[PDB]
RNA sequence: GGACCUGGCGGUGCUUCAUAUCCCUCUAGAGGAGCCUGUUCUGUAAUCGAUAAACCCCGAUCAACCUCACCACCUCUUGCUCAGCCUAUAUACCGCCAUCUUCAGCAAACCCUGAUGAAGGCUACAAAGUAAGCGCAAGUACCCACGUAAAGACGUUAGGUCAAGGUGUAGCCCAUGAGGUGGCAAGAAAUGGGCUACAUUUUCUACCCCAGAAAAACGAUAGCCCUUAUGAAACUUAAGGGUCGAAGGUGGAUUUAGC
């Protein structure tokens, strides 16, 4: 019974300036955990789905990067220990989609990127001739 | 330095060398615990910081940051020198046992009620 | 014979937490990582000063909270965000561990420029995975 | 910054925000030696 | 407060080169040419002697930063095997873990 | 207890319906997969220890609250196994009184099976006991009985295809070290095989690696019958014709009979090969070579 | 002194064995030469630690200055630090490890036997043992279920490290602390390991495997000279070029590694 009589909706303006138009992002989440890129792939394809966004979804072959130590304090140089970091990505290619929704969208995500994952977006822009190409100098 | 720092068990296993080449086979310094006597929020400087150390409410109103003056943090030095003198004479001292045969037999001493049995049998 | 991170059974009274009770080889299998940073990852930049903070953080809410943490802390990093969780103990009255959340919140989010956030999660005591 | 670490957590345990329990067992060690008799000597003496 | 002498002094070397890395840099740039004239060349040279011994970058050592330890210090993380391989051991360095193929 | 039992039994019920809530799903056909799936990415641990993941599921005690114990053969402490002898035994008196790729599962089997730990002994005359009952000409209610102890111990063909040209065809693919390839074989052909599309006999200058690649078809006589494209990526030139060879037989055998096929993989151009590089180890020269051993 | 109990070590045989393992057998090596590198010795005013297996391209995934802890000379005294010390002790320790381990045993807690003595507890057609736990195993990583890793307890060598760091004890405090400039590090010699070779299954060139030449030349990453790269600094580093074409001609007993 205790629910809001009425709500206030966040402000949204209209600019007369056209909005920009981007072919193709991809997003590239880096892990050290497959489930959590597999929930997280999860998260962003239901949002995108939602969001009525085409999106596409493929999994770049992990790194795997390896270094070696010693294993004792003073001298064992024959015995080692091993250590390595496994990066684990995972690629979402969208598609056809306008810069306001690209922002809206990222920042959706981004904020509920989960803690260890790293994220590199690449925003491929659609752009017209400029001015003074149509024509020489 | 500062992450040079250890904890206090690390630095007592270190000290006490309860292991090691001396301690394996039989080829004097006891663990002493110097958290028993201190209080959080206690320092050097005698602050007070309202409900850490002292009461966040004096009088039904809400204390502000304070500090001892330097005859108070004397007297509070004096305490806490007194209370851990007196533990370390409480710890020294034992109630004596009660000698069996002789002093050094070990004949005739108690030992107590035997443990108390599974199944709901007490002795 | 290996010495590092194991806890050595001597008579099966010492009782040991779930991360105490597995040895380092368990970390990608049995035990995560006690801190989540982005540092570490391929292409990645910083991993020192993430470490650097993650050792001073828990040294001094080994020292903020003496007596009272239950197991090691946990470190997570979202962004500029910066949560501990801390499994701790209930010795202490609640009005001291407020106290000590505002202190160590306010003084971490001064000292590293980010919005600490300390969360608690109380147990009666410490969590016996097993005894050694 | 070293200084700036060590002279915080020094600082924060003058004024009992901070339990340095390794210097805690290095003053109750020097409090030991003082007891039994081996001290610094003065300086330039 | 440093961890020893010998990473205070590292420290002091730091400070010292990035306060001459300019000049040096510039100094060094007029003598690592084959276009302005030699004698001006030999007076950079002469310049660039004359700054302080401790300037020198090539001085710069990477100590770890937690034992001060000059060698095996991986630079990433900048600390000794010793003390990597302890935080890694207890789980504390995230994503770093036992590698086994 | 059984109350601590079913106390759980009723925690997993309501915490079922709670998460059946929390993923919008039907509460009555929300069942353990969903469960199982709903943990995973609500939870995404990536421990490779299965065990160890977060876990949303559902031993006993042997005697009631008067302290009497549910089985007669409860006080020989191995009640399960007693009275599967005891059954057993009890069968085999009814048989005398009356007159492959199956195996007997292991103790771990067993123990499992009966919920209890078992010696090598006591497998060891389990098992003699059920070889009793199965050669006494035991029928179809022993039999069962003995199939409940029974544990079980051929290549999958890739079908025909058709192309633009019209051409009937078949494609698979095969691996060799570190190389890759597939292999396209048309049902008619004059015996040209051409990788990445080079002649194999430019791209295989070496002998051995021709001879490799005949080897598939010349078994089953098939040398001329057919038109093959492979294209091959990693590895050497012995890799490359190994895994050419592999890809080779693969898609070959879509057009030879079982019986050349069961030929074939008996005759290894079906199995994959592997054998790879073995990875070096530290303190050591190579994969195996150790340091040379000072005195 | 009597009788027992637990005892072991013995270059003491016999029968089985070892699976890259004890020998032979298999392959490629080391032990012959040069060079590189570590060690020992010599020497220096001029570090230390490592020292049969389990040290010897070891701490160092690294020393021109710094590094550096060494030496010489000079300088400073509450000193970057609510000082400092790479000062003594690994035979005070933590910490991290070697080693048997290329092992499977270690075991608390109970129960029973010997009249309730030091002790002992094995029988499967079973006759007092059960055992949590640890390890093995299992599970996991990599490419499988294989293999390789990883793992590998308790004990053993008073095993290594106070010079990763911390710390007990003891010592220095106008110096055993701190700072600056300069400097070693060579060869009579032995030794370990590595590289290049002593060639014709080779060398040079094209090519990356259907060739043409070379063939007493083969053979230095060494020596000398020069240039370049890095650097403030190259005589001491590396790369390249020129020059030189040496020892060496498949190497003793012995010895390493590989399923
Ligand atoms: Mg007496
Ligand atoms: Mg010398």
């Amino acid at each position: 019974v205790d629910v809001p009589k009425d709500l206030t909706k966040p402000v949204v303006t209209i600019s007369d300036e056209p909005d920009i138009l981007y072919k193709r992002l991809s997003v590239l989440v880096k892990g050290h955990d497959k489930a959590v890129l597999d929930s997280y792939e999860y998260f962003a394809v239901l949002a995108a789905k939602e969001l009525g966004i085409s999106i596409k979804v493929h999994e770049p072959p992990r790194k795997i990067e390896r270094f070696t130590l010693l294993q004792s304090v003073h001298i064992y140089k024959k015995h080692r220990v091993q250590y390595e970091m496994r990066t684990l990505y995972r690629c979402l290619e969208l598609e056809h989609l306008t810069g306001s929704t690209a922002d809206v969208y990222l920042e959706y995500i981004q904020r509920n990127l989960p803690e260890g994952v790293a994220m590199e977006v690449t925003k491929t822009q659609l752009e017209q001739l400029p001015e003074h190409i149509k024509e020489p100098i | 330095s500062f992450f040079t720092k250890l904890t206090a068990d690390e630095l007592w296993k270190g000290a006490l060398a309860e292991t090691g080449a001396g301690a394996k086979k039989g080829r004097k310094k006891k663990r002493k615990d110097l958290n028993r006597g201190q209080i959080i929020g206690e320092g050097r400087y005698g602050f007070l910081w309202p409900g850490l150390n002292v009461p966040l409410m004096k009088n039904g109103a809400v204390q502000t940051i304070a500090q001892r003056s330097k005859e108070e943090q004397e007297k509070v030095e004096a305490d806490m020198i007194q209370q851990r003198e007196e533990w370390d004479r409480k710890k020294k001292m034992k109630v004596k046992r009660e000698r069996g045969w002789s002093g050094n037999s070990w004949g005739g001493i108690s030992l107590g009620p035997p443990d108390p049995g599974p199944c709901g049998e007490t002795y | 014979k290996n010495r590092a991170a194991r806890v050595r059974v001597s008579k099966g009274d010492k009782p040991v937490t779930y991360e105490e009770a597995h040895a380092p080889h368990y970390i990608a299998h049995r035990k995560g990582w006690l801190s989540l940073h982005t540092g570490n990852l391929d292409g990645e930049d910083h991993a020192a000063e993430r470490t650097v903070e993650d050792v001073f953080l828990r040294k001094f809410m080994w020292g903020t909270f003496p007596g009272c943490l239950a197991d090691q802390l946990v470190l997570k990093r979202r962004g500029n965000q910066l949560e501990i969780c801390a499994v701790v103990l209930r010795q202490l009255s609640p009005h001291k561990y407020y106290f000590l959340v505002g202190y160590s919140e306010t003084l971490l989010s001064y000292f590293y420029k980010c919005p600490v956030r300390l969360h608690l999660q109380t147990v009666p005591s410490k969590v016996v995975y097993k005894y050694l | 910054n070293h200084h700036t670490y060590a002279e915080l957590m020094q600082t924060l345990r003058f004024l009992g925000l901070y339990r340095d329990e390794h210097q805690d067992f290095m003053d109750e060690q020097k409090r030991l030696k003082k007891l039994r008799g081996k001290e610094k000597p003065k300086k330039g003496e | 407060h440093y961890v020893d002498w010998r990473m205070w002094r590292d420290v002091k070397r730091r400070k010292m080169a990035y306060e001459y890395a300019d000049e040096r840099l510039r100094i060094n740039s007029l003598r690592k040419n084959t276009i302005l004239p030699k004698i001006l060349q030999d007076v950079a040279d002469e310049e660039i002697a004359a700054l302080p011994r401790d300037s020198c970058p090539v001085r710069i050592r990477n100590r770890c930063v937690m034992t001060s330890r000059p060698r095996g210090v991986k630079r990433r993380w900048r600390l000794s095997r010793i003390v990597f391989r302890h935080l890694a051991d207890h789980g504390q360095l995230s994503g770093i873990q036992r590698a086994t193929w | 207890t059984e109350d601590f039992i079913k106390k759980q039994i009723e925690e997993f019920n309501i915490g079922k319906r709670h998460l059946a809530n929390m993923m919008g799903e039907d509460p009555e056909t929300f069942t353990q997969e969903d469960i199982d799936r709903a943990i995973a990415y609500l939870f995404p641990s990536g421990l490779f220890e299965k065990r160890a993941r977060p876990v949303m599921k559902h031993r006993a005690i042997q005697w009631g609250e008067d302290g009497r114990p549910f089985h007669y053969l409860f006080y020989t402490g191995k009640q399960s196994y007693y009275s599967l002898m005891h059954d057993v035994y009890g069968m085999l008196l009814n048989l005398e009184k009356h007159q492959i790729g199956s195996r007997w599962l292991i103790k771990e089997e067993l123990e499992e099976m009966l919920v209890e730990k078992l010696s090598d002994l006591d497998y060891m005359q389990f098992i003699r006991l059920l070889e009793k009952l199965l050669t006494s000409q035991c029928g179809a209610a022993e039999e069962e009985f003995v199939q409940r102890f029974r544990r079980s111990v051929k290549q999958l063909i890739e079908p025909v295809q058709y192309d633009e040209q019209g051409m009937a065809f078949s494609k698979s693919e095969g691996k060799r070290k570190t190389a890759k390839a597939e292999a396209i074989v048309y049902k008619h052909g004059s015996g040209r095989i051409k990788v990445n599309g080079i002649d194999y006999q430019l791209y295989f200058p070496i002998t051995q690696d021709r001879e490799q690649l005949m080897f598939p078809f010349h078994f089953v006589d098939r040398l001329g019958k057919h038109d093959v494209t492979c294209t091959v990526s990693g590895g050497g030139r012995s890799a490359q014709a190994g895994a050419i060879r592999l890809a080779m037989a693969k898609a070959l055998c879509s057009f030879v009979t079982e019986d050349e096929v069961e030929w074939m993989r008996q005759a290894g151009l079906l199995t994959t090969d592997p054998r790879v590089r073995e990875r070096k180890k530290p303190g050591q020269e190579g994969a195996r070579r150790k340091f040379t051993w000072k005195k």
